[PDB]
RNA sequence: CAAGACGGACCAGAGCGAAAGCAUUUGCCAAGAAUGUUUUCAUUAAUCAAGAACGAAAGUCGGAGGUUCGAAGACGAUACCGUCGUAGUUCCGACCAUAAACGAUGCCGACCGGCGAUGCGGCGGCGUUAUUCCCAUGACCCGCCGGGCAGCUUCCGGGAAACCAAAGUCUUUGGGUUCCGGGGGGAGUAUGGUUGCAAAGCUGAAACUUAAAGGAAUUGACGGAAGGGCACCACCAGG
C-alpha cells in the first residue's frame, strides 16, 4: 500500500542478525 | 486607517411568495453617505441559489440566477433572471456511446420577456438492447430537435411567468419531450438546461407585488 | 458585526478558491458577490516565492481569512473552486484542497461545493509551441 | 468442403444466394393480383414497383414506392402469380 | 447537517459494487459518518451524524471516495484518509501539448510502458500512486512527491525515451 | 434507506425454541426450512423468511447453490446464471427467473479459438468480436 | 458591451470524399456511393506518354482585419526558460505545386480458410416497448443477402526473416496494362532547357573515388547499475 511504503520509508529497519562471537569436571 | 465594515450593514434577502422556504440569505451594502444611495447598490445585484435551497423535497442539480432591483428598508425584492445546471450534472450526463442533441430557440412571453431556450437530450439504450452504442441517424436527430423546439416554442410563447417558472421547478417541459420524442428514438434525460434574459421591458411595482404576494 | 440573526440562523458566503498555478487565493465574499469581506492570498502570508502555491500557504490563508469572518459573525459558506482556466489546467490542485480542509479545520461549515473552472467551447491557442510543455 | 454437388445445390441455399451467384440467375420479384377495397377489379403490380400504380376504375392509390418491395395501401388484397 | 455527494461513472459502478464492503465499513467504524448510495441519481452521499468523531474529518471522507472514483485502489484512498498531507492532482496529456490520434496513444503508452513497468516504477521512485485515464491523468501524493512525478511524467510525454527518465528520476530520488 | 453506523451490527443476513441451529450457508438453512426445522440466527429471534440467490443451468436445467463456480455440474459448460429464491418456514418455496432476453443470448458466445487472477475481470465480460483501441491488447 | 478566434465534451476497430481533407443551428443550390430493379442502350471497356483539374503547412503579390499564439528581434537569467513582440496565424482575389502527401505496399479482373462484430441498403420472423399502447410505423431482438471500414484465428501457400489471406495462385516461371530500380559516394550537384514576381519546382550528368553500403530478427561478452549477505586482515565506541 502507499501509507505501508511511507511508513517503512519513515521508520528504521530493525530486528534479526545472528552475530556469532565469542563447570563440572 | 479605520475599518470600513464598521459603515456597512445588512440587508435581508427573499425569494418570491412561490417557494416554502422564505429567506434566501442577507447581502453587505454599503450605508449612504449622499454621495451615492444605497439602494443603487441593489439596482441589479445577481443571485445564485440552487432549488434545494429554495424546496424542501425536490432536486438540487438545477439552479436559478435572480435578478435584484428593489429594496424597501430591511426587506429585499428579486426577480427571475435566468437559470443553469451544475456543472457536475452536466459533466456526469455526457456518456460515451450515445447520441447528444441540442437546441435553442429565441421566444418572447406575454409580457414581453424575451428569453432564450437551451435543451439537451440524450438517447436511450434499451432494456433488451445487446449492441453496445445506440446512435440516432442525422435525420432523426433533425426530427427530435425540431419536436424539441416547437414543444418548448408552444409552452412558453403564450403563457405568462407565473406558471412557466412553476413548469420550471419540477422541470414538466423534460416529461414532454421525453413522452413526445419516444415514437422517433427514446430519450434518455432531457433538460431545459439553459434559460438566458434576452430583452427585460420597463420595470413595473406591482407585478413584483404579485410574485412576493 | 453579528448581522441581526439569531443564534441557530446562519448567513451563507461565498469563497473563491483560486488555485492558480502561482499562489491560491481564497476570496470570500457575500453571496451576491459584488460586496467582498476579505481576501488573502499565499503570497500575503510565506515570504518566499517557492511556497507561494504551497498548500501551507494555502493553509495558512484559510485560517486567516476564517477568523477574520468569524470576528464578523458569518459562520456558514458556499464554495466555488476555480482552476486558472481557459487554455490551462482545468482542474483545482493541491492549494484548493487545502484550503477546503482548513477551512474545515477552523469550524466554518461548509456549503455548495461547485466547480466553476472555466471550461471553452473552444478557445484559441495556448501559451505553448508546436512541442513545449511544462517540464 | 471438398466434397459438395455443385450441380445440385440444396434449395434453401439456392434461395439463400445472392440473385445472381444462384447456379442459373433468377430473380428475387414476382406480379401480383391487387383486388382493391372499394371496388372488385384485379390490377397487376410488380413487387418492386417504383411508380404509384392507380386503380383502373377507383382512381385511388394502389401501393406506394419504397426502396425496396413496394408497399400496399391497408385494405386492398393481394395474390401472388404463376 | 452537512452533505456532500460524489458521482459515480458507469465504468466505476461494478468497482464500487464488487468491494463496497471495504468502502462502507472504513467510514462508519473510524470517522462516525453515515453513507449511502443512491441508484436514481447515481451518487454516494454522505453525511454527518450524532455519533460523529472529529466532524472536521467529513472532507477526508469525501476524499476516500473521490479517489476511488478516479480509479484508485482503497488502499490508497484509506492512506489518503489516514495521512493528513496526501493529495491529488489532475491534468490531461493534451493538457500541456497538442498530440493527435496515435501521437496521443504513444504517448500513453510510454508513460505506462511495458507492462506499466515505467508508470509502476516511478511510483515506487516517489512513494505516490498514479493511475491514468484515457486521456486524463491523476496523481495522489504529497507535494514534492506530486511534483516529481509531475515532472517525470511530463518529460516522458516530452518525447524523451524510457530509459533516460527511469535513470534521471533514479538518481533524483537519490538525492 | 440509509446505513447508519448502528445498523452495522444490526445487518448480518434477513432479518426477521429448546434446540435450534446455528446455520450461515444458505444449503442447510434451505433444507431445514423444507423441513420445518426452526432455525436460528446469530440473534436471539428465528428466521421467517430466507431469500438468497443460486446458479440454474440452461442447458441441463441442475441448480447449484455454490455461488463462486462457474461451470455447470451435469452438463459441464460455462453456462450458469442467477436464478432467485425464497423459502419460508412452513416448507413452501417460489423460486424466480428473469423474462428478460438480455440475459438468455448467444451474443458474445462465438470466436474462433487460438491453437493451445481476478484482476481485470471487467475485460473478459467484453465479447471478442468487438472495438478495442487500436494500440491496446488483449494479452 | 465590443472585437476577432475556434467549434470541446458527444468523437468511436465509426462515416464521407479522387486525394489533400471534413464536426454549432437552420435554409437554399447542385453532385454522390451503396442498395432495390422481370427498366433502357448494346460493348459503349481497362491502363496510362502528351495534355488538363484539385493539391496540408510554410512562402510571394495586391485589399480587409488583427483576439490568441508567434519565426526574426529587444530585455532577464541560465541551445534549453521567462516578459514584451514584428512578419505571419484570419478573410477575399491571384501565384507557388512541395510533405514521413504512408499501407514506407500501382490500377482493373479471376480463384484461394474460418469467425463474428460494425456502417449503410434490402428481405424474412417469433416477440418487447410509445404506463398489458385497440392493426401499421419508429427503438430494440434473431437470421439472411450486397458493397464497405476494420479486427481475431489458421502448418492455404509465400518469404531473407519480421511477417502477409496477400506481400498467395513463381524454375510446375506468360490475365491486361502504367510508372519505375541496377554496388556505395560525387549528387539531385554542375551545365543546358522549361515554369515561376521571387523562393524555387520539373528534367539532369561526367571527371573522380571506394570493397563494401544496406536489410531481417536473435542474443552473448561489455567498465558498469539497482537490491541483499558476511567480515575488527571492513567500520562505530574504544584500548
Ligand atoms: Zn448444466
Amino acid at each position: 500500500p502507499l501509507a505501508d511504503q511511507i511508513l517503512a520509508g519513515n521508520a528504521v529497519r530493525a530486528g534479526v542478525r545472528e552475530k556469532r562471537r565469542g563447570e563440572e569436571y | 486607517v479605520v475599518d470600513p465594515f464598521s459603515k456597512k450593514d445588512w440587508y435581508d434577502v427573499k425569494a418570491p411568495a412561490m417557494f416554502n422556504i422564505r429567506n434566501i440569505g442577507k447581502t453587505l451594502v454599503t450605508r449612504t453617505q449622499g454621495t451615492k444611495i444605497a439602494s443603487d447598490g441593489l439596482k441589479g445585484r445577481v443571485f445564485e441559489v440552487s432549488l434545494a435551497d429554495l424546496q424542501n423535497d425536490e432536486v438540487a442539480f438545477r439552479k436559478f440566477k435572480l435578478i435584484t432591483e428593489d429594496v424597501q428598508g430591511k426587506n429585499c425584492l428579486t426577480n427571475f433572471h435566468g437559470m443553469d445546471l451544475t456543472r457536475d450534472k452536466m459533466c456526469s450526463m455526457v456518456k460515451k456511446w450515445q447520441t447528444m442533441i441540442e437546441a435553442h430557440v429565441d421566444v418572447k412571453t406575454t409580457d414581453g420577456y424575451l428569453l432564450r431556450l437551451f435543451c439537451v437530450g440524450f438517447t436511450k439504450k434499451r432494456n433488451n438492447q445487446i449492441r453496445k452504442t445506440s446512435y440516432a441517424q442525422h435525420q432523426q436527430v433533425r426530427q427530435i430537435r425540431k419536436k424539441m423546439m416547437e414543444i418548448m416554442t408552444r409552452e412558453v410563447q403564450t403563457n405568462d411567468l407565473k406558471e412557466v417558472v412553476n413548469k420550471l421547478i419540477p422541470d414538466s417541459i423534460g416529461k414532454d419531450i421525453e413522452k413526445a420524442c419516444q415514437s422517433i428514438y427514446p430519450l434518455h434525460d432531457v433538460f431545459v438546461r439553459k434559460v438566458k434574459m434576452l430583452k427585460k421591458p420597463k420595470f413595473e411595482l406591482g407585478k413584483l407585488m404579485e410574485l412576493h404576494g | 458585526l453579528g448581522p441581526q440573526v439569531a443564534e441557530g440562523e446562519n448567513v451563507f458566503g461565498v469563497c473563491h478558491i483560486f488555485a492558480s498555478f502561482n499562489d491560491t487565493f481564497v476570496h470570500v465574499t457575500d453571496l451576491s458577490g459584488k460586496e467582498t469581506i476579505c481576501r488573502v492570498t499565499g503570497g500575503m502570508k510565506v515570504k518566499a516565492d517557492r511556497d507561494e502555491s504551497s498548500p501551507y500557504a494555502a493553509m495558512l490563508a484559510a485560517q486567516d481569512v476564517a477568523q477574520r469572518c468569524k470576528e464578523l459573525g458569518i459562520t456558514a459558506l458556499h464554495i466555488k473552486l476555480r482552476a486558472t482556466g481557459g487554455n490551462r489546467t482545468k482542474t483545482p490542485g493541491p492549494g484548493a484542497q487545502s484550503a477546503l480542509r482548513a477551512l474545515a479545520r477552523s469550524g466554518m461549515k461548509i456549503g455548495r461545493i461547485e466547480d466553476v473552472t472555466p471550461i471553452p467551447s473552444d478557445s484559441t491557442r495556448r501559451k505553448g509551441g508546436r512541442r513545449g510543455r511544462r517540464l | 468442403p471438398l466434397a459438395k454437388d455443385l450441380l445440385h445445390p440444396s434449395p434453401e441455399e439456392e434461395k439463400r444466394k445472392h440473385k445472381k451467384k444462384r447456379l442459373v440467375q433468377s430473380p428475387n420479384s414476382y406480379f401480383m393480383d391487387v383486388k382493391c377495397p372499394g371496388c372488385y377489379k384485379i390490377t397487376t403490380v410488380f413487387s418492386h414497383a417504383q411508380t404509384v400504380v392507380l386503380c383502373v376504375g377507383c382512381s385511388t392509390v394502389l401501393c406506394q414506392p419504397t426502396g425496396g418491395k413496394a408497399r400496399l395501401t391497408e385494405g386492398c388484397s393481394f395474390r401472388r402469380k404463376q | 447537517e452537512e452533505t456532500r455527494k460524489i458521482p459515480v461513472p458507469a465504468n466505476r459502478y461494478t468497482p464500487l459494487k464488487e468491494n463496497w464492503m471495504k468502502i462502507f465499513t472504513p467510514i462508519v467504524e473510524h470517522l462516525g459518518l453515515q453513507i449511502r448510495f443512491n441508484l436514481k441519481s447515481r451518487n454516494v452521499e454522505i453525511r454527518t451524524c450524532k455519533e460523529t468523531k472529529d466532524v472536521s474529518a467529513l472532507t477526508k471522507a469525501a476524499d476516500f471516495v473521490k479517489a476511488f472514483i478516479l480509479g484508485f485502489q482503497v488502499e490508497d484512498a484509506l492512506a489518503l484518509i489516514r495521512l493528513d498531507d496526501l493529495f491529488l492532482e489532475s491534468f490531461e496529456i493534451t493538457d500541456v501539448k497538442p498530440l493527435k490520434g496515435d501521437h496521443l496513444s504513444r504517448a500513453i503508452g510510454r508513460i505506462a510502458g511495458k507492462g506499466g513497468k515505467t508508470k509502476f516504477t516511478i511510483e515506487n521512485v516517489t512513494r505516490t500512486r498514479i493511475v491514468l485515464a484515457d486521456v486524463k491523468v491523476h496523481i495522489l501524493g504529497s507535494f514534492q512527491n506530486i511534483k516529481m512525478a509531475r515532472t517525470a511524467i511530463c518529460n516522458l510525454i516530452l518525447g524523451n525515451p524510457p530509459s533516460k527518465v527511469y535513470g534521471n528520476i533514479r538518481a533524483v530520488a537519490s538525492r | 434507506g440509509w446505513i447508519t453506523p448502528s445498523n452495522i451490527k444490526q445487518i448480518q443476513q434477513e432479518l426477521e425454541v429448546r434446540v435450534g441451529c446455528l446455520t450461515t450457508d444458505f444449503a442447510m438453512q434451505n433444507v431445514l426450512l423444507q423441513m420445518g426445522l426452526h432455525v436460528l440466527a446469530v440473534n436471539g429471534m428465528l428466521i421467517r423468511e430466507a431469500r438468497s440467490y443460486i446458479l440454474r443451468c440452461h442447458g441441463c436445467f441442475k441448480t447449484t447453490s455454490d455461488m463462486s463456480r462457474v461451470f455447470c455440474s451435469h452438463c459441464g459448460n460455462k453456462t450458469l446464471k442467477k436464478v432467485s429464491v425464497t423459502v419460508s418456514d412452513d416448507g413452501t418455496l417460489h423460486m424466480h427467473f428473469s423474462r428478460n432476453p438480455k440475459v438468455l443470448n448467444p451474443r458474445g458466445l462465438r470466436y474462433s479459438l487460438p491453437t493451445p487472477s481476478t484482476l481485470g475481470a471487467g475485460r473478459r465480460r467484453l465479447n471478442p468480436n468487438a472495438s478495442r483501441k487500436k494500440f491496446v491488447k488483449k494479452r
